[PDB]
């Protein structure tokens, strides 16, 4: 019934946008439903972050439930736009992926975010 | 050769020893210390008194490259090189004998 | 160097004379007008500048010359343009007008005959030039670029004088006057700083606040600050920022916070706003001109202890994504590059009108 | 630098095998003079704990303190309450060095190959060809290393080895 | 004199023994 | 390895009757050459050795009872300090154990991973 959970909110969406705004240039991202689903597929993401503006909802419900059954983190922003911005990206992504590496010097950034994820889950 | 942009700070006239005196600032991006001569030579027009009316020494460089800075005179007069330059500095340009005892 | 210009009460903006003209460019990205004959230059991500004739108030911009780029100068020396065009410069003598884009290339242009005077390479892969400054009565050409590297310009020897370093996402907006210093924004470091030359020294000014504290101003009685849109240098002691919610942040240089920051001008329309695609400070006078592609041009009158402005007014003929705003004098007349989607390319959500070309006003007194 | 109080103690000697092939070293003392950095800086974390609350000294030299280590990178933002710089750890301190940030930021293969890429004129921080392995990153000039405009990958020369291969196929397969 | 050692100097002494004790502790913690 | 701050520290009855006997402060002992947070533990079985030590030495037993140290235990009938930390730390790569006897000192030295301690608070690594 509210279908925007868990949604993110200010500073913590601006902490996703510059942590996604770093590993996208880092490399260390996947855009696309399809894509992110892969790399559940392949265990070798992080953590998920979804857009809730994206009209219709339906085609990436799944993949919360999917991060459910592969203990996965993941969070609702309300924006494409502003999730496209943080890819360096000039147009609307609705599914970011963060990859898993452990050479990245980010890491502690990802421990932080996902830690304030499963304070969010609970 | 490569639009050498040499820019004067510092610009103050010494009306008492007939000079403006300045700072010189010199970028040089792809080339390494151009001259005593060529200083003197460009300087020149832009100020328009003559060659041997314009002095200039110093220079220590900035290190890496690409800048150096130094420190200039220009003059009025050739006499006024003549009478007023360091002994050595007319030596240096070519305008001195070297009497040597 | 202070601000003289007291005119904003006299403004006649209620009966401003309103024109559009449409032009055969797709998504304009910079429009750049030259003062002492007055004429205009405009690029588009059709790779094309086209140059105008303004001096005639009563009618619309003259089409004079125009060139336009192409693949035939992919090769970086080709005296041509290949990629999209994000800004443009006319230059204070009016012998020169400069273009560059996605292209690495900044290609100089002599405003005679419509010439490439001179092709300068960034010799960076990711040194795209968003926008260019030139100093006030001076040659100094400021070019920000997108590989965190600002590269300074001497125009009549066409040379390369120094970069400067330290932003932390790309320098978006630049602004110069006609001291040696210029104001940058990286914009998603939320951090400007101002660049002073012969001194050596920037300023480095954080935005970002987080509108937790606004909660509490919620109690006492909002939107995320993640891009810094726009700036616009008023004079040596002030300026102005505007961002990505409505805020237009008004600045002094002796303060690390904002002197004054506005909320929502544009509006909104779970809520979204508008940003702050456009703002032009007139130099040395008491008001400024904001746009977005809200609709309307939000002029603003800057209060004279240089603490707080107050709403001129709007124009709301131009519907449409405003990139870039002129505006010359004599009688002002107002120019405005007005496109269909963003300079850097940025998605549009229906916006009212979406059409190229440039919105004029004329305001009196 | 200094030397430990054991010569000869095993699993110590393991990790030092572990970190040293790991962080891409050469030297133990380079591990020594580390640990002697550390030494004395989690010496005198001591010294302000011994300190009241609110003390002058502990607010003004204590805070100094972090803030040369939100510097360098090492501290990170929620821990900032003077009791993780009790409860660190030297790999942090090895983390923070340029040798192993580029290859952090991919474009190095190896940490062996960083090493011998450092020596060689290469990666400068802005305008600086840096030729010191141990720099410890400004953690704001990250995103700023990248090459030099010579010595290519960073371009505008090929080099002298690289025209003897041009001279030796112009000259033979030409004339 | 001896022409025996032919065995890695430093650095690249140091390259050989991480290399061995992959293989080496990888299967022994297993 | 898995080697981090704070530590865990493994109390007997030997360690605190040296300590007691040169006045030396047992905690702060530890956290001035360990120079990081410890962890204080004692089990029931330090605790019932002190029952029969108890008509002479009562003054560290009110030493031993403050909120300072944090309470361990095993729940056995017949078990030792000695035999029972024996397989703790057997099954364990954290813990350290601060000590004087030399019967479990070389127990120490069997079971790698383990730092060693001293006379009442000089510290002694892995």
């Amino acid at each position: 019934n509210p279908k925007a959970f868990p949604l993110a909110d200010a500073a913590l969406t601006q902490q996703i946008l510059d942590v996604v705004q770093q590993a996208a240039n880092l490399r260390q991202l996947k855009k696309g439903a399809n894509e992110a689903t892969k790399t559940l597929n392949r265990g070798i993401s992080e953590f998920i972050i979804m857009a809730a503006d994206c009209e219709p909802i339906e085609i990436l419900l799944h993949l919360p439930l999917l991060c459910e059954d592969k203990n996965v983190p993941y969070v609702f922003v309300p924006s494409r736009v502003a999730l496209g911005r943080a890819c360096g990206v000039s147009r609307p992504v609705i599914a970011a992926s963060i990859t898993t590496n452990d050479a990245s010097a980010i890491k502690t950034q990802i421990y932080a975010v996902k830690d304030k994820i499963e304070t969010l889950l609970i | 050769s490569d639009a050498v942009t040499i820019r004067t700070r510092k610009v103050i006239s010494n009306p008492l020893l007939a000079r403006k005196q300045f700072v010189v600032d010199v970028l040089h991006p792809n080339r390494a210390n151009v001259s005593k001569d060529e200083l003197r030579e460009k300087l020149a027009e832009v100020y328009k008194a003559e060659k041997d009316a314009v002095s200039v020494f110093g220079f220590r460089t900035q290190f890496g490259g690409g800048k150096s800075v130094g420190f200039g005179l220009v003059y009025n007069s050739v006499a006024e090189a003549k009478k007023f330059e360091p002994t050595y500095r007319l030596v240096r340009y070519g305008l001195a004998e070297k009497v040597e005892k | 160097g202070r601000v003289f210009r007291y005119f904003g009460d006299k403004l006649l903006i209620s009966e401003a004379k309103q024109s559009f003209t449409r032009v055969g460019e797709n998504n304009l990205t910079c429009i750049s007008c030259f003062q002492p004959r007055l004429f205009a230059y405009t690029v588009s991500k059709d790779l094309q500048l086209t140059k105008y004739d303004i001096t005639d108030f009563s009618k619309r911009p003259k089409k004079l010359k125009y060139a336009k780029g192409g693949a035939k100068y992919i090769p970086n020396t080709t005296e041509g343009h290949y990629d999209e065009i994000l800004t443009v410069a006319a230059s204070p003598d009016g012998k020169y007008v400069v273009t560059g884009g996605r292209d690495r290339k900044l290609i100089v242009w002599s405003t005679e005959s419509l010439s490439p005077v001179k092709v300068i390479p960034t010799k960076d892969r990711r040194g795209e030039v968003l926008s260019l400054a030139f100093r006030k009565n001076s040659d100094q050409l400021y070019a920000s670029c997108a590989d965190f590297k600002i590269r300074t310009y001497s125009i009549n020897q066409f040379s390369q004088l120094e970069i400067l370093y330290g932003h932390h996402d790309i320098v978006e907006d630049i602004s110069a006057l006609a001291m040696e210093r210029c104001v940058t924004v990286g914009a998603r470091d939320r951090t400007a700083m101002l660049w002073k030359i012969p001194d050596e020294t920037r300023l480095t000014f954080r935005g970002g606040d987080e509108p937790q504290k606004l909660l509490r101003r919620w109690m006492k009685e909002f939107f995320c600050e993640g891009s810094i849109d726009v700036v616009s240098m008023v004079d040596d002691f002030h300026f102005i920022t505007g961002s990505d919610n409505g805020n237009i942040c008004l600045w002094s240089l002796a303060k690390k916070k904002p002197i004054f920051t506005e909320r929502i001008a544009h509006g909104i329309l779970l809520l979204q706003p508008f940003w702050i695609t456009s703002l032009y400070a007139i130099p040395y006078s008491n008001v400024f001109i904001s746009g977005s592609w809200s609709g309307s041009l939000k002029v603003w009158k800057i209060s004279d202890n240089l603490r707080s402005f107050e709403l001129l007014g709007e124009l709301s003929g131009a519907k449409g994504v405003v990139t870039k705003i002129q505006v010359v004098e004599s009688k002002f007349r107002i120019l405005a590059s007005i496109a269909k989607e963003h300079r850097l390319g940025r998605w549009i959500a229906n916006v009212s009108g979406a059409r190229n070309g440039i919105y004029s006003a004329v305001i009196d007194q | 630098y200094s030397t430990p109080k054991r010569p000869y103690e095993s699993s110590r000697l393991d990790a030092e095998l572990k970190l040293a092939g790991e962080f891409g070293l050469k030297n133990k003392k380079e591990i020594y003079r580390i640990s002697f950095q550390l030494s004395k800086i989690r010496r005198a974390a001591r010294d302000l704990l011994t300190r009241d609350e609110k003390d002058p000294k502990r607010l003004f030299e204590g805070n100094a303190l972090i803030r040369r280590l939100v510097r360098v990178g090492v501290l990170s933002e929620d821990k900032k309450k003077l009791d993780y710089v009790l409860a660190l750890k030297v790999e942090d301190f090895l983390e923070r060095r340029l040798q192993t940030q580029v290859y952090k930021l991919g474009l190095a293969k190896s940490v062996h190959h960083a090493r011998v890429l450092i020596t060689q004129r290469h990666i400068a921080v802005g305008k600086q060809i840096v030729n010191i392995p141990s720099f410890m990153v400004r953690l704001d000039s990250e995103k700023h290393i990248d090459f030099a405009p010579t010595s290519p990958f960073g371009g505008a020369r090929p080099g002298r080895v690289a025209r003897r291969n041009a001279a030796r196929k112009a000259e033979a397969s030409g004339e | 004199k001896t022409e025996k050692p032919k065995k890695p100097k430093g650095r690249a002494y140091k390259r050989l023994l991480y290399t061995r004790r992959f293989v080496n502790v990888t299967l022994v913690n297993g | 390895q898995a080697i981090k701050p704070p530590y865990q520290v493994l109390i007997d009855t030997n360690f605190i009757n040296f300590s007691i006997q040169k006045k030396v402060d047992i905690v702060r002992g530890m956290m001035d050459c360990l120079l990081a947070k410890c962890n204080p533990l004692i089990t029931d079985c330090v605790m019932a050795e002190l029952e029969k030590l108890g008509p002479k030495y009562r003054i560290a037993l009110k030493l031993a009872r403050d909120p300072r140290i944090k309470r361990l235990s095993c729940s056995h009938k017949g078990t030792y300090a000695d035999d029972c930390l024996v397989h703790r730390v057997l099954q364990h790569k954290c813990y350290i154990v601060a000590t004087n006897d030399a019967g479990l000192k070389q127990r120490i030295r069997k079971i790698p991973g383990i730092p060693l301690m001293s006379v009442g608070g000089h510290a002694y690594v892995i």
